[PDB]
């Protein structure tokens, strides 16, 4: 049975404060007696803005029962900077939330500002936990943007070495290698090779990226994925599209198509083809394919794919 | 009218193909498509006259969804506890699906959902998701609060909009508070940074008249670096050390795209100079488009590359087409019509595959096997209601609007926190006045444009892009703040 917060002695001294709601509020939640407890003495301690053990206590009380409780987090991070807690622990709990299934943007969030204030010279063992959370849920969006946050952060200090920065390009690759359609891991390759102020981007460097993606193409050539960031590489770094065309016609009828259940056209190599003939001032050629995807090859778009051919005509 | 918007049931439907290659996400894929797939094969065609004895009816349940929001609506399980710090979304959720279903609440219960709202108002500034002596003021429940006192509320004394109106400067204080240096807003004290505060702040600082030079300085240059190679928009840019460089940090998504484009139009609105930044349009459309699904998927709308369909993206991804639409527009237009997405197909989606099945709970859900809840609802007929009607920006309409303004009549200005961070004089102030009323007005519902799949008792009431409201709600609100009336 549950002891109310109003009968025990380490609590005897705080007069709880009862939700102030107004009259007949609407949508009202049935709160469970825990909770209503925690939150009324809650109300009472952050009135009086008390920073203690017994509220660093409630906090955690609270936030098992509602993680997105971002009143309560706030207060939390207080609480342990006032009261000049180990940080170090902190994280460890949060490794137990998350152990516990309790997850939300606070959580995320809550990491960050600990890694931040902890600052460590080697974030290393948070990379590393970071890539273990990410193996069972390989798409969270949350994980991946701390992923690019904590990078981006420490790379800033300097703290980002070469070695490290060539393990990470490793374990990208093999996420891409186990799910090549893993949009999230392709994300994290445009930071890796292009989008990060220390990404090597010199001509043969560009070759090397132009090698791996038609690979990627040829491995799986009705990957959105793989042609939206073929697509972005050649735009961010203003590359002709018809010396690649080549290994891009096949698909419409560097590494050349070698696949079985890969039915013809595939309409983004379409759409590279009809690009390709506007980079070439060829619009009537262009318009010719963009009618095709309209009334053939990708229906579903039908509108879209006559708006850009009504550009050429 | 339809030329260009196949039928789901006239297409074609057959499974992403392998290329012998299977993954996670292809198993996944194989197996939302099968779920969908079989939905539409038990399902009548919305379009067909000869409704196929023996197959389900496709029709929107109006009722069913009207008692599915009204059974939840005064009291909510204990197991509801996780969105306690999401209440006035619960209440936008409700109201707005009433909205666009043509359900009227009466007097009484809107008098209660004004009071609700009110005690969330902390007078430091800004809505909680919770009573003001409970939780802390966050830019997302301030929008979900304003957005449902425009919806339920009214100018008496005891319609809240004069509270809204006494709660300015010290809103707007909050906004501040909120600012970052490279242009981003925390959602909170000491929370995190992202673009749907950026959106949220955005719609109600346009809304009550609250718009500084110092509260959107770098708020274009944040947003612009949001946009991915993906031509979608990520949470967040991080600035390299004002700033080097602004690096995305994340997949374009759905979410993102939405508050991102909306947050961008906004500020088209604000006659700075040079500003706001420029975002790639094109890009950001052709993203758009390349994530409605599939016949064999209901041509439901995807969040992001690689992943399932539902139906909260019908508002997410298709209510930011029309916003990248006029943009595309613009910039052709500063060089110097068919449907820009299948906007039956959407329909057919939500009829078919989004509702929850006839005769039980009632409600919208994300896709078939997921349990109906208020915010799919919500986001399922905003949605619905942007596929349904074309929803226009109008340059005529702002003509009108700039004609008809009196720049005379206003509520008193705020009072920036930094002595430079105001409008450079009054006159300056009364056109950044006019343009962000006259454009915030510039939405019409174009005449011949109207596509209600399934016959007209299918309708439902018109949304406004960029604020997600009923015209008929978003007019008066407006020009109460402004003091147009
Ligand atoms: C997958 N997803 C799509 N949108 C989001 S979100 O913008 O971050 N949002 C929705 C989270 N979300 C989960 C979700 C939404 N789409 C599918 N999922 C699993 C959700 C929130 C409220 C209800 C109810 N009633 C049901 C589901 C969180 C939120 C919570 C409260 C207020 C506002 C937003 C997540
Ligand atoms: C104004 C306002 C509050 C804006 C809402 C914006 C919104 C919808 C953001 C999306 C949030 C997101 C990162 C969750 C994806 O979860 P998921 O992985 O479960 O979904 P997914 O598989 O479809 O990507
Ligand atoms: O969280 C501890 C608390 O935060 C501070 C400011 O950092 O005050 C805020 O938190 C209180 C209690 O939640 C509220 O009144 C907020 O409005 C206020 O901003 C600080 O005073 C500290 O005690
Ligand atoms: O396989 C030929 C292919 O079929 C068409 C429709 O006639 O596309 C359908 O089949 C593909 C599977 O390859 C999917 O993308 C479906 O969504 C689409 O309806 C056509 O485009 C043609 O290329
Ligand atoms: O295009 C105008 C359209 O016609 C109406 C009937 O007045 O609906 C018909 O057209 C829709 C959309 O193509 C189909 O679903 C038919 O079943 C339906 O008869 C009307 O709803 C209006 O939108
Ligand atoms: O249009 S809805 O599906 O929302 C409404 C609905 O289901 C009610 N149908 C009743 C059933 C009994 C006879 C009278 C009509
Ligand atoms: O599109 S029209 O207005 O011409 C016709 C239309 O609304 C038909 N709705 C039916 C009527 C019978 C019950 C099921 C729904
Ligand atoms: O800032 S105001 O004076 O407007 C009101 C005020 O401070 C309320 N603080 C509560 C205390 C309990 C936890 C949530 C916040
Ligand atoms: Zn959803």
């Amino acid at each position: 049975t549950y002891i109310p917060m109003s009968q025990r002695r380490s609590w005897a001294d705080v007069k709880p404060i009862m939700q102030d709601d107004g009259p007949n509020p609407v949508v009202p939640i049935m709160y469970s007696e825990e909770y209503k407890d925690a939150m009324d003495y809650f109300r009472a301690i952050a009135a009086k803005e008390e920073k203690s053990e017994r509220a660093l206590e409630l906090t955690e009380i609270i936030v098992r029962m509602n993680p997105a409780h971002y009143t309560v987090w706030q207060y939390r991070f207080s609480l342990l900077t006032s009261l000049n807690k180990s940080l170090e622990d902190e994280l460890r709990l949060m490794n137990e939330f998350a152990v516990q299934n309790l997850k939300s943007y606070q959580v995320w969030h809550h990491r960050l500002l600990l890694l931040d204030r902890i600052s460590p010279q080697d974030p290393v063992s948070e990379i590393e936990y970071i890539h273990g959370s990410l193996l069972p849920d390989p798409k969270n969006y949350h994980t991946w943007a701390y992923l690019h946050w904590l990078y981006s952060h420490f790379s800033t200090l300097g703290r980002i070495s070469e070695a490290q920065w060539g393990s990470e390009l490793d374990w990208c690759n093999e996420m891409l290698r186990v799910d090549g359609r893993n949009n999230s891991a392709w994300g994290w390759r445009w930071y890796l090779r292009v989008s990060r102020p220390g990404a090597e981007t010199s001509s043969r460097s560009l070759q090397d990226e132009l090698i791996y993606i038609l690979k990627s193409i040829h491995l799986i050539p009705h990957n959105v994925s793989a042609w939206n960031y073929l697509r972005g590489f050649l735009k961010h770094f203003s590359l002709p599209l018809v010396p690649i065309l080549p290994a891009i016609l096949p698909y419409t009828a560097f590494p050349m198509p070698s696949p079985e259940d890969t039915p013809l056209p595939v309409p983004l190599a379409l759409e590279y083809l009809a690009d390709s003939f506007i980079e070439q001032n060829r619009v009537d050629d262009a318009a010719k394919v963009f009618e095709k995807l309209s009334s053939e090859y990708d229906q579903m778009r039908a509108g879209y794919w006559e708006f850009r051919r009504r550009e050429c005509a | 009218a339809t030329e260009f918007t196949p039928s789901v049931y006239s297409l074609v439907s057959k499974p992403l193909p392998s290329n012998s290659r299977p993954s996670a996400t292809l198993d996944e894929q194989a197996e939302t498509e099968d779920l969908i797939s079989q939905l539409f094969d038990l399902t009548a065609d919305p379009n067909a006259l000869v409704s196929e004895h023996g197959k389900r009816y496709s029709g929107l349940r109006k009722q069913e969804h009207t008692q599915f929001l009204a059974s939840s609506f005064f009291q909510l399980p204990g197991k509801f506890v996780s969105l306690d710090a999401s209440r006035p979304w619960l209440v936008f959720w409700t109201v707005h699906s009433l909205d666009l279903l043509g359900v009227a609440l009466d007097q009484g219960t809107k008098d209660r959902v004004v009071s609700t709202l009110l005690h969330f108002l902390s007078p430091k500034g800004g809505f909680g998701g919770g009573p003001a002596n409970s939780q802390i003021p966050h830019l997302l429940p301030t929008y979900a609060s304003v957005c449902s006192l425009a919806i339920a509320g009214n100018d008496s004394s005891t319609g809240g909009w004069k509270d809204l109106a006494a709660a300015r400067q010290s809103i707007y204080e909050f906004f501040m508070r909120c600012k970052r240096p490279d242009g981003g807003f925390v959602v909170c004290e000491g929370g995190e940074v992202d673009v749907r505060g950026t959106y949220c702040l955005l719609v109600v600082a346009t809304l009550l008249d609250i718009i500084t030079p110092e509260l959107l300085h770098n708020v274009d240059k944040f947003v612009s670096a949001c946009q991915t190679y993906e031509g979608g928009f990520a949470c967040a840019s991080f600035p390299f050390p004002e700033p080097s460089c602004r690096v995305s940090m994340a997949e374009a998504h759905g979410g993102y795209t939405s508050c991102s484009l909306n947050s961008h139009f906004l500020l088209t609105s604000v006659p700075l100079p040079s500003f706001p930044l420029s975002i790639d349009a094109n890009a950001a459309l052709r993203w758009t488009v390349l994530q409605q699904g599939e016949p064999i998927e209901g041509g439901g709308f995807r969040g992001r590359t690689n992943k399932l369909v539902d139906g909260c993206y019908s508002w997410w991804v298709g209510g930011g087409a029309p916003v990248a639409e006029e943009l595309v527009r613009r910039e052709k237009s500063r060089k110097v019509i068919p449907p820009i997405f299948n906007r039956v197909a959407l329909q057919e989606f939500t009829l078919v595959a989004a509702q929850q099945d006839p005769g039980s709970t009632g409600g919208l859900r994300d896709k078939p096997g997921k349990r109906p809840d208020q915010y799919h609802t919500c986001n399922n007929l905003s949605g619905l209601s942007i596929a349904q009607h074309k929803m226009s920006h109008s340059p005529s309409t702002v003509s009108s609007n700039r004609l008809k303004f009196d720049a005379s009549k206003g509520l008193p200005a705020v009072k920036p926190v930094a002595p430079g961070g105001g409008w450079k004089n009054e006159d300056e102030r009364q056109n950044a006045r006019r343009e962000i009323w006259a454009n915030a007005l510039g939405w019409i519902e174009e005449e011949g444009g109207e596509i209600i799949v399934g016959g007209k008792d299918n309708r439902i009431n018109t949304t406004t892009p960029v604020f997600n409201i009923l015209g008929l709600r978003l007019k008066p609100f407006i020009n109460y703040f402004y003091c147009q009336e």
